């Protein structure tokens, strides 16, 4: 049975009352009919007696006051191992490849603790990526975390083509892709890059589009992340390629503004930080087992400066910024040799 | 300590009747009239995104569903009307008039003639709002939009399916570059649709006077929302020349967008959510305004033709069709720091 | 402090009561209603954040004699909006509307001395001729005033006081 | 009719029938969660700076002591919590 | 209505040099004349009534909108000691008067240009001063209950201006030529006010404290004045 119903709805955030017995727990998933279609919603918070703020997981457009919510008693839970690979898939972990159902036999929750102290692993094996600057300048172990930073137009997208080519192919084992925040258009190119390579065989996708609402770009990077993990927990050695960490921070400033929380400083949401790191810590190589990760973050007009990219600086062990100077007169790559470098130089 | 709308003889009503009766869902009253938004009281059934039939023939778009009111922007001249009027809920959600029959002509918002050569020729109607095609449904772009200017053409390439940004500062050429694109398609197979969005109309009589000297205005739909036509209007406005857009997209041909002044959108959701009294952001734009224009600029892409056998159910085969689009946006003095340039 | 979110309630119930005309039987069960707020578990209770249901048929049960139809939906629909601890207020802004209604007023007769039956009734007649109003007198006995008669028909006074004219003196010079 | 003292006698009797029972002063139940903010109501005892002891030995900081709720933050994993835990 | 305007590219000459060199104003369109406080912007207007109507025959209105009651006294003096104000209607505004008179000033001032047009005449329409209009309507936006915009502007300012300024216009039947004297607050060329008055004229002269300092009067910025008619 279906034991709530919508109080308000305004824009991404949807109300929805219970019986005081029955609420919801925070991250829990709700499931409405949307006209015909099936809409996830997901649970925030817990205010009053008895109602919860969520967040919709697809358009908003078409629901009343007074429909029916049930509680699917779990978080979002997405289909993880080797049944993902060659699959494209949303942030619910359906597919969008029109190939088929994915045949899983396991299903994870995307919102989980991070690796404890006791089981985090030091290793400095260097890997080789070919390419002059970087290999120079920054170079990379493998179980660690690579930023590249850069404005609008500086090669993030070129930068992370060419280190999947060279390091994705000699790597003979899984990798994962997260596409947050990603052109559509990229990301076909991306599609039809990899099966042309006759390398996406290796390769599970995770898209959440700049189109999508809020929600599903917010926790497609939780999807592909809980993917990795899987992987990782079962002793193998992957790769994680997220193809822009700034629109998570985005999406849950447009989600802050709505869900009442009091803004902070430059507009950004209270809990940048808090937010930023729930998501970095779960990437790292355990005892067990190795994620090795390729970020690009978009820093906004070159500054550098704002609060997100200087959050996200904390958590890198290789740091690459690409500089619009250095494009604009014509260089690549655009690597700026006196503001990059990795712990392992 | 605020009221909320909690009146006396609605009170007196309630009071009455507690369950009061179901009646219908499907109507309701205007409680309060203001700057182009109105409260209205009822409609248990509204949708949100929903148009609502008020007096005459005038619509508004439920926005906000709060509890036990609705709040709703009117899609024209809003001082006519009054507390205590009736309204009813459609069951439809906004849609515009398309088809080849609009090349040639100038509407505005509401698809509705406004250069006075007589009523339209349309195909059907379009749903002004809509999901644009998913990952597997694109094409790479290959094929040129030729622009006809050296330097564009030569260094900045535009391909069919593309997102080219013009941007600048006031009286820069944004609107003469976007113009001149347009009439180099005058005999190129790409249909053009121009959107101006705040201009004032004089200059749109003056853009249609060039446009028809050279042979490029029957190529062509312009869609108007001029600086005194209401914000819910410009708003709207680049999403229904979107949708007559996707047409030609849909069934295997061509087309160029040129949404003129996005900016000029964005001041206009600005003034809907201070209205409806949003929580407010930087520059006190509302937190969702990058999610207006990217959902608007989604839409231009290259579908591969298996996508337009689908949707023409086999009628066109082996044809991939293209929405390209042209945004324009004004800088102050020239500072990409701003928060919708950005 | 309920004082302005008070009026459309009482105004509402008072319209109500003089369209059934058993406007005192309306005063005594809002009478009870407010009491109960009073009540030092029930003011733990009402500031809980329970759902407004469960909430207010807690207090339906409590507040029994009381009409089902009318009175106690005025309760559900202050407890649907979170205010019923404005109750206390209710009662005395409807009890202000009935006083108005009836044409009838309350003032405070205040001096130093204890006043005589006589200067009572001159006071009444008087009052009665500056308010429309019939007037009813309640006695207030304070050294403040040292002689004279205060007369305070609530924002309205007329101050007849000695000490009175000799602090307004003090200030001329 | 009645008297103040009567009614009020009544509404004490009343109340007692249908058990409308108050807090004890050193506990309470959770009304609110929300980004590791959990709101408490009584605790008509508790002091600023005070530790609250929640299920699961785990612990809260008594920081923002209002008229009707107490504002505390968990000092570890908060997604567990519910409204109505004691 | 879109179908009733008219367009039309008859230089009208006006005497102060700069002007018509760098941003040509032709008969029926709009011209705004910006500039900080202090810098010509009412004197230069001044001299286009002069120049102007050495050539113009018909009637003319000019809306007096939150400014200095002075600069209208002695411009109604000039006027009738030259015996030219029969052909002129003045309404005032100024700038000691309530917020409401302010505002709704100019909306009065077009009614009366609107009845010239639609007689079928051409009209001259001066406005004082377009900024205060926007002022008053911000002086007004938080007591009527509206959350602030931008740099504490009303929410609504676009429109405020849009639907003023889409009536002062040209239609088939007769032509309004107007000047808008346009006060930018602390020199700010940038500010939401004056940016958004840019899109709506067909020249726009801008004024400049450097020049002005300078001794160079008419202090007009050759790199920043320009005309649709160019
Ligand atoms: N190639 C060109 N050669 C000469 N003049 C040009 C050229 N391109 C544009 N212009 C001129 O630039 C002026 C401004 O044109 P336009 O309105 O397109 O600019 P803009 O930057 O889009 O301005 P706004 O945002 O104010 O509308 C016009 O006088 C136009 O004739
Ligand atoms: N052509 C000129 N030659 C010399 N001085 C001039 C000239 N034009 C303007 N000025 C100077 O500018 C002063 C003010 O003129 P005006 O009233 O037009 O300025 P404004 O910028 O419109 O000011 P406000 O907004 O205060 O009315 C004059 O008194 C004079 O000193
Ligand atoms: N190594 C490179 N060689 C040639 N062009 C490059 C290189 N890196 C970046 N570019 C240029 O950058 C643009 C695309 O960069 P991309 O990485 O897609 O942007 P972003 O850095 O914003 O993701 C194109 O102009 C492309 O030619
Ligand atoms: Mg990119
Ligand atoms: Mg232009
Ligand atoms: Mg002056």
């Amino acid at each position: 049975m279906a034991t709530g119903k919508i109080v308000q709805v305004i824009g991404a955030v949807v109300d929805v009352e219970f019986p005081q017995d029955a609420v919801p727990r925070v991250y829990d998933a709700l499931e409405v009919q949307n006209g015909n279609e099936r809409l996830v919603l997901e649970v925030q918070q817990q205010l009053g007696g008895g109602i919860v703020r969520t967040i919709a997981m697809g358009s908003s457009d078409g629901l009343r006051r007074g429909l029916d919510v049930k509680d699917l008693e779990h978080p979002i839970e997405v289909p993880v191992g080797k049944a993902t690979l060659g699959r494209i898939m949303n942030v619910l972990g359906e597919p969008v490849d029109m190939k088929g159902e994915i045949g899983e036999e396991e299903r994870w929750a995307i919102h989980r603790a991070a690796p404890s102290y006791e089981e985090l692993s030091n290793s400095q094996e260097l890997l080789e990526t070919g390419i002059k600057v970087i290999d120079l300048m920054a170079p990379f172990a493998k179980g660690g975390k690579v930023g590249l930073f850069g404005g609008a137009g500086v090669g993030k997208t070129v930068n992370m083509m060419e280190l999947i080519r060279n390091i994705a192919i000699e790597h003979s084992g899984y990798s994962v892709f997260a596409g947050v925040g990603e052109r559509t258009r990229e990301g076909n190119d991306f599609y039809h890059e990899m099966t042309d390579s006759n390398v996406i065989d290796k390769v599970s996708l995770v898209y959440g589009q700049m189109n999508e609402p809020p929600g599903n770009r917010l926790r497609v990077a939780l999807t592909g992340l809980t993917m990795a993990e899987k992987f990782r927990d079962e002793g193998r050695d992957v790769l994680l390629f997220v193809d822009n960490i700034y629109r998570y921070t985005l999406a849950g400033t447009e989600v802050s503004a709505l869900l009442g929380r009091m803004p902070s400083a430059v507009g950004y949401q209270p809990t940048l930080a808090e937010e930023m790191g729930v998501l970095q810590e779960r990437i790292t190589s355990t005892k067990t087992g190795s994620i090795t990760s390729v970020q690009a973050v978009y820093v906004p007009a070159d500054d550098l400066t704002d609060p997100s990219p200087a959050t996200t600086f904390a958590h890198l062990d290789a740091t690459v910024v690409l500089s619009r100077q250095i494009a604009s007169l014509g260089i690549y790559p655009a690597v700026d040799p006196l503001d990059s470098t990795s712990r392992q130089l | 300590q605020l009221n909320s709308t909690e009146i006396s003889e609605l009170i007196k009503q309630r009071i009455a009747q507690f369950n009061v009766v179901s009646e219908a869902h499907n109507e309701g009253t205007i409680v309060s009239v203001s700057d182009g938004v109105i409260r209205i009281h009822g409609l248990a059934d509204a949708m949100q995104g929903e148009m609502i039939s008020l007096p005459g023939n005038r619509y508004a778009i439920a926005l906000n569903l709060e509890r036990d009111s609705v709040g709703a922007v009117v899609m024209g001249p809003y001082a006519d009307l009054a507390e205590g009027m009736k309204v009813k809920a459609t069951g439809r959600i906004l849609e515009v008039p398309v088809g080849r029959g609009l090349l040639g002509r100038v509407v505005n918002t509401l698809g509705a003639p406004i250069d006075g050569k007589g009523p339209l020729d349309h195909d059907g109607f379009s749903a002004v709002e809509a999901i644009a095609p998913g990952v597997i449904e694109r094409q790479s772009v290959d094929q040129p939009v030729q622009t006809g200017y050296k330097a564009v053409d030569s260094m900045i390439p535009i391909g069919r399916g593309q997102r080219e940004l013009i941007i600048g500062d006031r009286q820069t050429g944004k609107t003469a570059l976007a113009i001149d694109a347009i009439i180099n398609q005058r005999d190129s197979g790409i249909k053009a649709i121009y959107v101006a969005i705040g201009q004032k109309a004089s200059t749109i009589s003056n853009v249609v006077r060039k446009l028809e000297e050279h042979g490029a205005l029957a190529n062509t739909i312009v869609v108007v929302a001029t600086a005194s036509e209401s914000a819910a209007l410009q708003y709207l406005a680049p999403y229904a020349g979107a949708a007559m857009g996707e047409y030609f997209r849909d069934r295997g041909e061509d087309a160029l967008i040129i949404y003129d002044d996005l900016s000029k959108q964005a001041v206009a959701y600005r003034q809907i959510s201070l209205l409806l009294r949003r929580p407010p952001g930087r520059e006190a734009f509302p937190g969702d305004v990058f999610y207006l224009h990217s959902r608007l600029l989604e839409r231009a892409a290259r579908v591969n033709a298996e996508y337009v056998e689908a949707f023409t159910k086999g009628e066109v085969k082996g044809k991939t069709g293209s929405l390209t689009a042209l945004p324009i946006i004004e800088t102050q003095a020239g500072d990409v720091s701003a928060f919708v340039p950005t | 402090e309920f004082i302005t979110v008070a009026r459309p309630y009482a105004k509402a119930a008072f319209d109500f009561a003089v369209e059934h005309q058993s406007v005192e039987r309306w005063q005594d069960m809002l009478a009870f209603a407010a009491e109960v707020t009073k009540n030092e578990q029930m003011a733990e209770l009402l500031s809980g954040a329970l759902a407004p249901e469960t909430l207010a048929e807690s207090f339906i049960a409590v507040a029994g004699e009381q009409l089902d139809e009318n009175g106690q939906n005025l309760i559900r629909v202050m407890a649907e909006n979170g205010r019923l601890n404005a109750l206390p207020d209710v009662l005395e802004q409807f009890i202000h509307l009935r006083a108005v209604s009836e044409a009838t007023a309350e003032v405070d007769v205040i001096s130093a001395a204890a006043l005589s039956e006589q200067q009572l009734a001159k006071i009444s007649a008087a009052m009665e001729k500056r308010l429309s109003r019939k007037v009813k007198l309640n006695a207030k006995i304070d050294k403040s005033v040292m002689a004279g008669v205060i007369i305070r028909a609530g924002d309205m006074v007329i101050d007849g006081s000695v000490r009175g004219r000799l602090e307004r003196l003090a200030d001329v010079l």
